[PDB]
RNA sequence: AUUGCUCUUCAACGAGGAAUUCCUAGUAAGCGCAAGUCAUCAGCUUGCGUUGAUUACGUCCCUGCCCUUUGUACACACCG
RNA sequence: CGAUAACGAACGAGACCUUAACCUACUAAAUAGUGGUGCUAGCAUUUGCUGGUUAUCCACUUCUUAGAGGGACUAUCGGUU
């Protein structure tokens, strides 16, 4: 079997959520950066921190992974979500109504173009 | 004038890391790839299987970064991540001088107009110039994460024995380099990202550098002013100018958007298919390189082909 | 003697694929290369296969000598 | 005589009282569209051919 | 075919060999389309060796053993009973003169003898055990492709075995003619005598 | 360490384990195997205007 | 009869019942050598190479061990 | 991994250390080894073949050895959850 431990799945996780625009999904930059940037005492770990940050990065050009929380990258999934829809779905340009909802809107001293329709059991 | 896909090498085994070519020879073809060897190339003109190789240089013990090429296309130099550099001959292989003294990967190399001066940026954060003996003449410092790619200014205006060069690195700052005093002159700030590539123009003049951004950002080094930053919208890995029209082309992670400056439009948006691999990703251009003549395009992916385009 | 035989094999492959590889150009290389790598791969690769150390507690590496209960 | 041949499909899982015995869903290659689940001794793989001695039987599982 | 000639004289029989086709020792491996259509993909010809003994890995993962040619598998079963436990050398002089004696004894190919026989002493239904309480019951399974080739070649040699010991035929005219005997199909083979023994089981227990 | 003290009634056995912190080491291995520290980076500010220094 | 050598004498044993052990690749098995003990004495052990398979890539059927639920008048705890 | 009144860690497992496998990449070597050139032997005879030789000496490190390092992280692609 080749389940990673804590460690590694630790210590990756941490360094994505303050190094992201500096990594890439390539293993052998990630594995030259990190050695400078992050002090790991054995060449073997070292190879297993790196092995699973660059797959870690795969799943995120797909999506949101869980367990990752930097302010980055929320943000830029908050950037791109208006889709600015062409006509508010509430308007109709061209409302319906049961009874009981007709004498609400005549209780509250309101006049609005109305069309009842009987809505029966 | 539009390109098209003309025909593919094949030599290798891992990413394609750069091409060279030299003006003496345009049959000739020097590709520096991940599995740690080169491959000379002999451009025979056919529909199918356009240059064959015919040379392979072995000797460095890992990845070779990149690779440059003599004028006369005698001599080699390549750089590789095993903190050497090794010049090798063309005709017998059996390298003539290896250099050493950078700690960590070299990751680009160019050879002087004359021939006369090496230069070299490493990952230790150095620039190392060399006798064609292999001495490190300086250690020109100031630069606070690693450079990435180091190039030399084309002299053309006659009688300019002066020699200028161009560094990028991942601190999101580039400079300019007057070498016979080893002063730093300019420093052109401006980039948010880790910059991948810088190139200049035959014009010496301009110089367009790009990086992770997405941003292929023009100066122009002759006023030392910014000119204009493109856009190319996705992460970008080399540039090039052709050497007679007024073009730039790119390695974007899509494909290779390939620009017109004078009226600032990209031409073609090529994109090859590739029948196979289509889940997880299209393979993407690493390294490209024009001809003497501008006539071919060269590409290296990371499906470890190297693909052409040519002018019409 | 027959890992004699196989040394010899590999010798002379990777000899003659060194030989094209330095003086004759690398058409010449890959085709010779391709011919050894189809019909059997340790033309030219070494086996990888070492011998395992044997433990205390038994004759070989894996076996152990003989449990008796009663 | 009949025999028929038969391309296993999908295999399904490992049955019987040691677990030496798989449950596999075949198609015939001649009369194909008929699906039926039998039992293999050995070791199987997707895309092999067994050769049934009587096609009309079905078992499910091995208790 | 131009016969070259070097510093070192090389015999001209088997330099022939070398454009001509990568035959086997003496036989060639076209011509040896195996039969059943079950069988093939498991039964590795097509791809020809010069020599029956590769010192290959196959044991690593779960069906590399069918890549490995059926003339290798044949020696490897022959190296058993304990005392011939190694002595590889001694298993491919015995299937050399094995295959000698198929072709003199009949005219076709022996390797083409070998592949057909192996096809007809996989057992197609076997039997397996379900307790069914204190009397151990039979349930009657189907059999792999894989495991009919592995039990064939098993029955083979054992046959051989039992039958060249302690008896002045030596192993390989022994182990020729079961080969024989199973690749027309006889009943009088060992292998035929077993195989039909394990369907009758199977035929009492559906 | 492991001392036998001779009492009256039998032998006292002693043992003493120390762990010394790695981290006061100055001689060899500075942390445990599988300590790993990632250093903070320093931030600063996107730029958004391309500028020139001169000399 | 320490052990070694020569010659002679040349027994049981024709693959072994109920039972039962070890083992998943340079592994099992075959085959030797060195070292330890050692003045002498290896059919032993610790290692090392040489030659090198078949079968499987599963399961809880047997035997053990672990866990959950449950009952308890037990708690030196069912030898209670 | 997921579910989730739990979050975040510690010991043990893992990491670690030793050893075996790769390095025509570095540093080097009659206590390791080639190739030559001397001196010879035998056989041929063309321009070769196989040896012997310790004071012939000059260069070499592929193989041998151990220092420093590199290298694998199940990499890449496909399938299935
Ligand atoms: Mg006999
Ligand atoms: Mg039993
Ligand atoms: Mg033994
Ligand atoms: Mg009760
Ligand atoms: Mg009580
Ligand atoms: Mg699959």
């Amino acid at each position: 079997g080749r389940v990673r431990t804590k460690t590694v799945k630790r210590a990756s996780k941490a360094l994505i959520e303050r190094y992201y625009p500096k990594l890439t999904l390539d293993f052998q930059t990630n594995k030259r950066l990190c050695d400078e940037i992050a002090t790991i005492q054995s060449k073997r770990l070292r190879n297993k921190i790196a092995g699973y940050t660059t797959h870690l990065m795969k799943r995120i050009q797909k999506g949101p992974v869980r367990g990752i929380s930097f302010k980055l990258q929320e943000e830029e999934r908050e950037r791109k979500d208006q889709y600015v829809p062409e006509v508010s779905a509430l308007d109709l340009s061209r409302l319906n109504v049961d009874n009981q909802t007709s004498d609400l809107v005549k209780s509250l001293g309101l006049k609005l173009p109305l069309s009842v329709i009987n809505v029966s059991a | 004038e539009v390109l098209v896909l003309r025909g593919t090498l094949e030599g290798h085994n891992g990413w394609v890391t750069s091409l060279a070519t030299s003006a003496g020879q345009p049959n000739l073809l020097l590709s520096a790839s991940r599995d740690k060897t080169l491959i000379s190339w002999k451009l025979t003109g056919d529909d199918q299987k356009f240059g064959v190789p015919v040379r392979s240089f072995k000797g460095h013990s890992h990845i070779v970064q990149d690779c440059t090429l003599t004028a006369d296309g005698a001599y080699a130099l390549s750089a590789s991540w095993d903190k050497t550099l090794r010049l090798w001959d063309v005709a017998t292989g059996e390298t003539y001088q290896r250099f050493v003294g950078h700690k960590s990967d070299v990751m680009s190399v160019d050879i002087d107009k004359k021939a006369s001066m090496i230069i070299s940026g490493s990952r230790d954060k150095t620039i190392k110039v060399w006798t064609i003996k292999g001495q490190c003449l300086a250690t020109l410092l100031g630069h606070n994460d690693w450079v990435s790619q180091v190039r030399v200014v084309p002299n053309e205006k006659a009688d300019d024995d002066s020699v200028t060069i161009i560094s990028a690195g991942n601190d999101k700052m580039v400079k300019a380099w007057n070498l016979n005093q080893f002063q730093i002159e300019a420093d052109f700030i401006g980039h948010n990202s880790n910059i991948n590539t810088l190139t200049a123009s035959p014009d010496g003049t301009l110089i367009a550098s790009a990086g992770k951004d997405g941003e292929i950002m023009l100066w122009n080094l002759a006023a030392k002013k910014a000119m204009y930053t493109l856009s190319a919208q996705d992460e970008v890995f080399s540039l090039a100018f052709s050497p007679n029209r007024y073009w730039l082309a790119a390695a974007t992670a899509t494909g290779i958007k390939v620009f017109s400056l004078d009226p600032q439009y990209l031409v073609d948006d090529l994109r090859p298919e590739f029948a196979g691999y289509s889940k997880a990703a299209e393979p993407h251009a690493v390294s490209l390189a024009w001809s003497a003549d501008g006539q071919t395009l060269f590409a290296g992916y990371t499906d470890n082909v190297i693909r052409v385009w040519q002018v019409m | 003697h027959v890992s004699q035989v196989y040394a010899i094999r590999q010798a002379i492959a990777k000899g003659l694929v060194a030989y094209h590889q330095k003086y004759v150009d690398e058409q010449s290389k890959n085709e010779l290369k391709k011919a050894f790598t189809s019909y059997d791969r340790t033309l030219l690769i070494a086996d990888s296969r070492r011998p395992e150390p044997k433990k205390f507690g038994g004759k070989g590496a894996r076996s152990r000598f003989q449990k008796s209960y009663r | 005589t009949p025999v028929t041949l038969a391309k296993v499909i999908k295999v399904l899982g490992r049955t019987g009282s040691r677990g030496g015995v798989t449950q596999v869903r075949v198609e015939f290659l001649e009369d194909t569209s008929r699906t039926i689940v039998r039992n293999v001794k050995g070791p199987v793989r997707e895309n092999d051919i067994l050769v049934l001695m009587e096609s009309e039987r079905e078992a499910r599982r091995l208790r | 075919f131009t016969p070259v000639v070097l510093a070192t004289p090389i015999p001209e029989e088997v330099q022939q060999a070398q454009t001509e086709i990568k035959l086997f020792n003496k036989w060639s491996f076209e011509e040896v389309e195996v039969k059943d259509a079950s069988l093939v993909d498991y039964v590795q010809v097509r791809q020809p060796i010069f020599v029956a003994h590769t010192a290959g890995r196959y044991a690593n993962k779960r069906f590399r053993k069918a890549q490995c040619p059926i003339i290798e598998r044949l020696t490897n079963s022959l190296m058993m009973n304990g005392r011939n436990n190694g002595k590889k050398l001694k298993a491919v002089r015995i299937i050399k003169h094995t295959l000698d004696i198929i072709n003199v004894l009949t005219d076709q190919n022996p390797i083409q003898v070998v592949v057909d026989a192996i096809t007809n002493t996989g057992p197609r239904e076997d039997t397996t055990r379900v307790g069914g309480g204190g009397a151990a019951r039979r349930q009657a399974v189907d059999v792999s492709p894989l495991r009919r080739v592995n039990q064939a070649i098993a029955l083979l040699t054992i046959g051989a075995r039992e039958a060249a010991f302690r008896n002045i035929k030596t192993i390989a005219e022994t182990l020729a003619e079961e080969l024989i005997n199973a690749a027309k199909g006889s009943s009088t083979s060992y292998a035929i005598k077993k195989k039909d023994e394990l369907e009758r089981v199977a035929k009492s227990n559906r | 360490a492991t001392r036998h003290v001779l009492m009256r009634q039998g032998v006292l056995g002693i043992k003493v384990k120390i762990m010394r912190d790695p981290a006061k080491s100055r001689t060899g291995p500075k942390a445990l195997p599988d300590a790993v520290t990632i250093i903070e980076p320093k931030e600063e500010e996107p730029i958004l205007a391309p500028s020139v220094k001169d000399y």
